[PDB]
């Protein structure tokens, strides 16, 4: 998985 | 079996673009549960866990 966090839900 | 709640555009790095309403199959999650490895008709890759939910 990416090491950065995903975007927050809108 | 899951459905996408919101659109998500892939940011590369084995992420997967998904569209609100698409069906997905979940394979698992990363270490903190923020990312989900999923399969759709478009391929396989990581999507935000919060952008999908079980359906049926």
């Amino acid at each position: 998985a990416p090491t950065y966090s995903p975007p927050l839900p809108p | 079996l899951f459905v996408a709640l919101y659109d998500f555009v892939a940011s590369g790095d084995n992420t997967l673009s998904i569209t609100k309403g698409e069906k997905l199959r979940v394979l698992g999650y990363n270490h903190n549960g923020e990312w989900c490895e999923a399969q759709t008709k478009n391929g396989q890759g990581w999507v935000p866990s919060a952008y999908i939910t079980p359906v049926n």
